[PDB]
C-alpha cells in the first residue's frame, strides 16, 4: 500500500522517558514516568520495557 | 618583526546589555505575537514537561 | 497570451506518465532578430499551439496509446485562476488522493 | 544586600552573556526541541565552541 | 573470590552467515515485494544521487 | 499563521558542502561543489557564502 | 587466487558483520535517509557503540 499506512511527517519510532521521580529505599526502588502518547498515535504496551 | 616568536591565535566576543533569545517558532522568525507553535494543538491539547 | 506547451515524459513503469514541463530543447531563439521578425515568430508559434489545440481535443497506458493521448497541452495565460485551480497534475512529484509529498 | 552598583536585574545592564557554552531543551524528557534536525547540532544550541 | 582484583566489563557479539538489512520501506516492515517507498512519486518522477 | 508556512518533517536549516574537487595552483585556488537543492525546497543564493 | 577455503561471496558463509560501526545514507548529497527523525540517531544507523 502507498497511503493510509505510514505518515509522511517527522516522528520518532521509539521514544525514551526519564524518571520524573525516583526513591531508592533500603530494599526497594521506585520510579514514576509520565508516559505521554502524542496525538494521532497509538502505543502497544507490549513494545515497552524498562531499561 | 623578524624577531617574532611562534605564537597562537585566540578568539572570543562580548555582548552586553542584551538578552539571548530563542523564539518558540518553527522557523525562529517573528510572524506575530502569538507564534505558530504557540498555537499548535500538540501543546494546547495536552500538557508536557520541560527540562 | 501565447505561451509554450508542456511536455509529458512517459514513465516505463506504472504507465501513469509524469510531470509535464515547458519544453526548452526546441526553443526557437530569436531575440536577436528584427521587429517584423519578432512579429512573425509569435505568429507561426501561435499556429503551432493552434494545431496542438485541435490535436489535443481529438492500469497504465502503453507508449503507443500514450502518443495519441497526454498530448502537449497549452496552459494559456499563467497561474491566472485562483489558488484553487492550478496546474497541479503538471507537477512531477504530485499525487491525486493527497497533496504533493515525498520522503 | 551589601551592593550599590547597577542592578542588571532591574536597569538591564547585563554583561555575562559571553559566559555560556550550550543550551539543551527537551519536552517530556525525551523529545528534544526543536529537533527535526534543524541545526548543524540538532541535539542542542551551541553558543560557542572552544576547539 | 576474596582474592579477586578490580576488573572491567567488555561486551561484543557475533552474527555469521547473515546479511545486514535495511529495507526501503517507510516503517522498515515488509508489506509486499514492491515496497511503498519504492512506488512513491518522489522517486519514479525524478532521478536522484546516492551516497 | 499555523499552516502553509513551515514544514513538520525533519529538515536542516543550513547545509554544509565539501569540495568534490580542488586544485591548489601556484597563484590560484579552485574548488567545485555540487550544490544540491532537495525537492520541495528553495534556496536563496544571498544566504550562501564560502567558509 | 591462491585460496581454496569457503568463498563467502558464493556459498554465503559470511562472518564479518560484527565489524561495522555505522552507516550513513543520503540522497542528492543533502537529504539524509530515512530522516524525519525516525531513529534515536536520525543522522545515521549506529550498528554498535563502544562508549
Amino acid at each position: 500500500p502507498t497511503h493510509d499506512v505510514t505518515t509522511e511527517r517527522s516522528q520518532r519510532l521509539q521514544l525514551r522517558f526519564v524518571p520524573v521521580d525516583r526513591e531508592d529505599t533500603q530494599y526497594s526502588y521506585k520510579t514514576r514516568f509520565q508516559l505521554a502518547v502524542g496525538d494521532n498515535r497509538v502505543l502497544d504496551m507490549a513494545s515497552t520495557y524498562f531499561d | 618583526d623578524p624577531r617574532h616568536a611562534l605564537r597562537d591565535p585566540e578568539r572570543k566576543f562580548l555582548c552586553d546589555r542584551t538578552l539571548w533569545r530563542i523564539p518558540f517558532s518553527s522557523n525562529f522568525m517573528s510572524m506575530g505575537s502569538l507564534t505558530d507553535l504557540g498555537q499548535n494543538l500538540l501543546y494546547a491539547n495536552a500538557a508536557h514537561a520541560l527540562d | 497570451e501565447i505561451p509554450t506547451p508542456y511536455v509529458w515524459t512517459f514513465q516505463p513503469q506504472m504507465g501513469a506518465a509524469a510531470g509535464a514541463s515547458q519544453d526548452y530543447s526546441t526553443r526557437m531563439n530569436w531575440f536577436s532578430a528584427g521587429p517584423d521578425m519578432i512579429h512573425d515568430v509569435n505568429n507561426i508559434r501561435d499556429a503551432q499551439n493552434r494545431i496542438l489545440m485541435t490535436q489535443s481535443a481529438i492500469g497504465g497506458i502503453g507508449s503507443r496509446q500514450f502518443v495519441e493521448e497526454f498530448v502537449p497541452a497549452v496552459y494559456l495565460n499563467p497561474y491566472s485562476g485562483p489558488p484553487d485551480s492550478y496546474p497541479d497534475q503538471f507537477i512531477r512529484h504530485y499525487n491525486v488522493y493527497s497533496n504533493s509529498v515525498s520522503g | 544586600f551589601t551592593y550599590s552598583g547597577t542592578i542588571p536585574y532591574l536597569d538591564g545592564t547585563f554583561y555575562l552573556s559571553h559566559t555560556f557554552r550550550k543550551v539543551a531543551i527537551q519536552f517530556d524528557s525525551s523529545v528534544t526541541w526543536p529537533g527535526n534536525d534543524r541545526l548543524l547540532t540538532p541535539n542542542e544550541f551551541e553558543i560557542k565552541i572552544s576547539v
